[PDB]
């Protein structure tokens, strides 16, 4: 949640707002893997 | 590591009665009970019951004083009713990550009245429809609840 | 076997040669004496193998008990024999019995190989693990590189590699650790931990470190990635025309901004040298000094260049210019000074280079060829890399080149700073001015025809393969390879940070770092106050965190005494800045309050004693009546996020003693509980012989030597009788503190530079 | 009682001034370019 008066704003600018907001969670840079899909590779995803 | 060990620990081997809270944390138990806590307590505040693989409410030493308990990550499924006959004053109430499977397990904290916080965390009786609702009605004496009865307040 | 060794050392030395020799001979000179063998190599080993094969025991048992488990002749089948050697002194057998051996005999432990052969499991690993794709037939374009053939743990150089197995397999000859055990102080505690256990050989575990720790690198023709991982597998993956899609089952980006953020904060003072040098190595990146990823990588950007140079380590010689390499392959250039006017109508004074030369030039993923002439370039030519790439080439080729067009062709103004606010040379704010509007030179350049040939083809200004190119400029369809003899020649640092050869000219300025800011991915933790008043808050409660958990030993020994002293640190002073002012007073009261109480009425709690101790360093504001004010959420600046909780933890600090893990600014750090046992739990890496001291000779009063193990029974401030390296019985003192050299050395040159100014 | 303070963070939603404690003061805005700082009152 990002409290806003209203206006309309482009979706970069309001995720880039959102992450700011929660600035600990976008400087996350270790993961803590904590499930597996059979077939996808957990290192690409975290990287993408 | 044993509630033995804990209970010396904390009260660093003194007499039963000086201290009001107790840490039993991280302990091993026998079958699932809370060993350890000998009924010759006559004052205690706090408690802290986690990852102690507590199945069921069954040993307690009678208490008049403690307002506020702590269990989860626990297997316990059965009624609560004991409290009452054993601490009918408990204001904080905590059974997140506890294994509940439906309402009526928490039927029997009606009949206590001073309760004014409970927790249920990721419960199995979490997950369904007006729970919020229904749990509200079915315990009046229910003050706050897993934070949002209507403000945000700490504990 | 040590009686044994001992009657086999008398009955040697019985002989007067062997008296003579070693006597003579000290013990740096052993190394001599080993190579002196018969050299009687066989000059075809397949036909001695062939022969050997065929003969009845040509195997070479050493003497032992093993022959007794096997006959010396199993089912009529001979194995071994109980005959004398001499060039061995051990017995004779044949793979018969090797293959028997394979078959029955004794069963040994499975486990060593878990963890002792981690390279090649690790190998196998990535292979089974990858996932294939199509093969394109299509021809694939290839340049030869210089690729690190295998992967490495961590990439040191050969001699801190040969230090780190000695000390990790060989506790003993394990003299006075060098400022390299500390670096790597986690893998020399990982490496003996995983090999402990084991029964082979020593040299065996000593070869698989070293290939697991030094690095190999050669030239290959590679087309793609380049990381060792797919290098492993490039005899595959590549192809003269076939080629393969395969996926093998960083610290980088924050070593380039620290490097970029070390040089411009040491920029803007005087004697750049120093206080560059005393940051690079009173940093960390989360485990290690600088000097762990800097020494790592070859080379790198400008600015881990001029880092380097100032540390101790060896950079390639090739001239950077903005983000040019030049590589000079013939010609000398006179650099004479001269007055030449601008595009601008203004008139400048710089040195343009009289005579023609040429220059082997990269930028980025871009080759080429550059020859120039005095005050105009003469020819270049490129392959088709990048668009992006090749702009940056031919615009930096071109200000380089310093061409009279190129002056011609400027429009706007020059003067233009750093970020730390600097008038620049007129060459290189000519290089900002130009990258800046690119369509500035490129319009009033001129156009050539392009290059009709059978591959040679042009490309325009837009950086397109589009014919009608630009003068000079050439794209051949081929492959250039460049930058040969990487001699890595001596070169000079001058106190401005900015290289030289060994003579006086300049290959490396202090601005040829670019600057542009970026977001390390890692927690880039200094230790010096001057460093981090720049970043955001969180940057800066980190830093401080992280200092105190660092010399967590001196703040704890502080804090028994119970005096104010500990409290005025100059760490917490930045920290200062990101509490508010109006606020900040009753924080240090209300955490002064608090960590009395704890220290008279309670018993050690590391992690509310770390959260509380910061904030005291501002004085307290007492309650009128005089008792210290109470709180329970100490905010910070910028609001939301940006608080601290006293109870149990927040977004910026949560510890949980469950686990006993500290969560601070979203990066879990292992606080394996309290107490000195964690303490020494935390130096159980370390080095052997890291607590000990040297001090006088053999001193016999102590009688025999003793061991590590019995060393460490000695109290603290004790006199002992060891053997260093090879033997060299010395006197040793037991350690009372951890020391630092690198910080002695840097405070030492403060004080002084803080003389000098004072005096001046 | 103030102005805008960016020290002392951005812009309170309701949530937070409900459960807010006497004594204490916050940060609000009217419309867009017009913040103000204001202050809890027991009456």
């Amino acid at each position: 949640a990002n409290m806003t008066e209203g206006k309309s704003k482009k979706p970069k600018t309001l995720a880039k707002e959102c992450l700011e907001k929660y600035s600990t969670l976008r400087d996350q840079t270790d993961p803590i893997l904590i499930m597996k899909s059979e077939k996808a590779n957990e290192n690409f995803l975290w990287k993408l | 590591m044993e509630m033995g060990r804990r209970i010396h620990l904390e009260l660093r081997n003194r007499t039963p009665s000086d201290v009001k809270e107790l840490v039993l944390d991280n302990s091993r138990s026998n079958e699932g009970k809370l060993e350890g806590l000998t009924d010759e307590f006559e004052e205690l505040e706090f408690l802290s019951t986690i990852n102690v693989g507590l199945t069921s409410i069954a040993n307690l030493p009678k208490l008049n004083k403690l307002k506020k308990l702590e269990l989860s990550d626990n297997r316990v499924s059965g009624g609560l009713e004991v409290l009452a006959e054993k601490c009918p004053n408990l204001t904080h109430l905590n059974l997140s990550g506890n294994k509940i499977k439906d309402l009526s397990t928490i039927e029997p904290l009606k009949k206590l009245e001073n309760l004014k916080s409970l927790d249920l965390f990721n419960c199995e009786v979490t997950n369904l429809n007006d729970y919020r609702e229904n749990v509200f009605k079915l315990l009046p004496q229910l003050t706050y609840l897993d934070g949002y009865d209507r403000d945000d307040k700490e504990a | 076997m040590t009686l044994a060794k001992i009657e086999l050392l008398k009955q040697l030395l019985r002989d007067n040669e062997a008296k003579t020799v070693l006597k003579q001979t000290t013990v740096d000179q052993y190394n001599i004496i080993r190579k002196f063998n018969t050299s009687r190599i066989e000059k075809n080993p397949s036909l001695r193998m062939k022969w050997a094969m065929c003969s009845n025991f040509p195997l070479a048992l050493t003497k032992g008990d093993m022959a007794n488990r096997i006959p010396l002749e199993y089912k009529g089948i001979q194995l071994k024999t109980n005959a004398e050697d001499i060039g061995t002194k051990g017995q004779m057998c044949s793979i018969a019995a090797v293959t028997w051996w394979n078959t029955y005999g004794p069963i040994g432990d499975t486990e060593g190989f878990e963890r002792v052969y981690e390279s090649f499991f690790l190998r196998k690993m990535r292979l089974d693990n990858a996932t294939w794709g199509r093969i394109t037939f299509g021809p694939v374009e290839r340049v030869r590189k210089r690729v690190l053939l295998n992967p490495l743990t961590k990439e040191m150089p050969p001699d801190e590699a040969s230090n780190v197995i000695m000390e990790i397999l060989f506790p003993k000859e394990a003299g006075i650790p060098r400022e390299s055990t500390w670096i790597h102080r986690e893998l020399i505690k990982e490496k003996r931990e995983k090999l402990k256990g084991t029964m082979i050989t020593p040299i065996v575990l000593a070869y698989m470190l070293e290939r697991e720790l030094v690095a190999r690198r050669r030239f290959l023709p590679v087309a793609g990635a380049t990381s060792a991982e797919f290098i492993e597998m490039l005899h595959c993956l590549q192809g003269e025309n076939w080629r393969q899609i395969y996926h093998p089952g960083s610290r980088s980006q924050s070593m380039i901004v620290a490097c970029r953020k070390i040089i411009r904060r040491s920029i803007v003072a005087s004697n750049p040298l120093e206080l560059a040098v005393e940051i690079a190595n009173k940093t960390v990146i989360d485990t290690e000094p600088l000097k762990s990823c800097l020494a790592a990588i070859d080379g790198g950007d400008v600015a881990c260049d001029i880092i380097r140079a100032a540390l101790g380590l060896k950079i390639r010689q090739r001239q950077r210019f903005g983000r040019l390499e030049l590589k000079r392959i013939s010609g000398r250039g006179f650099k004479n000074d001269e007055e030449i006017l601008i595009g601008n109508g203004t008139i400048q004074k710089i040195g343009i280079w009289d005579g023609e030369e040429e220059f082997h030039v990269r930028c980025g993923e871009c080759r080429g060829i550059l020859k120039k002439s005095k005050m105009k370039l003469e020819k270049l030519l490129i392959n088709s890399a990048k668009k992006e790439d090749m702009r940056d080439l031919i615009i930096l080729c071109m200000v380089f080149s310093q061409d009279t067009r190129m002056f011609q062709g400027v429009r706007g103004e020059i003067n233009f700073l750093n970020r730390a606010g600097q008038l620049l040379s007129p060459m290189y704010q000519l290089q900002r001015y130009f990258l800046n509007r690119s369509n500035d030179l490129f319009d009033q350049w001129g156009y050539e025809e392009s290059p009709k040939a059978s591959e040679l083809h042009g490309i325009n200004e837009s950086m397109n393969a589009s014919d009608y190119t630009l003068k000079g400029v050439v794209v051949t369809r081929n492959v250039i390879d460049d930058f040969s003899s990487t001699e890595t020649e001596k070169v000079s640092i001058t106190k401005n940070l900015s290289l030289i050869k060994r003579t006086g000219e300049v290959i490396m300025g202090a601005n040829d770092v670019s600057e542009l800011e970026s977001q390390a991915q890692l927690m880039i933790t200094y230790d010096t106050p001057k460093m981090w008043e720049m970043g955001t808050t969180k940057e800066l409660v980190q830093n401080t965190y992280q200092w105190v958990l660092k010399n967590l030993v001196t703040l704890k020994a502080q804090f028994l005494l119970g005096k104010e002293d500990m409290f005025q640190w100059d760490a917490f002073e930045a920290f200062e800045s990101i509490i508010p002012q109006k606020m900040a007073g009753q924080y240090s009261g209300f955490a002064r309050a608090v960590l009395k109480q704890m220290r008279d009425q309670e018993v050690m709690k590391t992690d509310q004693f770390i959260k509380l101790l910061p904030f005291c360093f501002s004085p307290p504001k007492l309650r009128s009546n005089g008792e210290p004010y109470q709180f329970l959420k100490l905010v910070l600046k910028g609001g939301g996020e940006n608080f601290i909780e006293v109870r149990k933890g927040s977004p910026l600090f949560s510890y949980n003693p469950q686990t006993e893990v500290l969560t601070i600014c979203g990066r879990m750090m292992s606080l394996k509980g309290k107490i000195e046992d964690e303490e020494r739990n935390r130096s159980m890496g370390n080095a052997v012989l890291a607590g000990f001291l040297v001090s006088g000779k053999y001193d016999p009063d102590l009688g025999d030597f003793k061991t590590i193990e019995e060393l460490e029974k000695l109290k603290p401030g004790e006199k002992a009788n060891i053997l260093l390296y090879q033997g060299k019985p010395v006197k040793v003192v037991k350690r009372k503190r951890y020391s630092a050299l690198s910080n002695d050395i840097s405070q030492g040159i403060k004080r002084q530079r803080m003389t000098v100014e004072s005096m001046g």
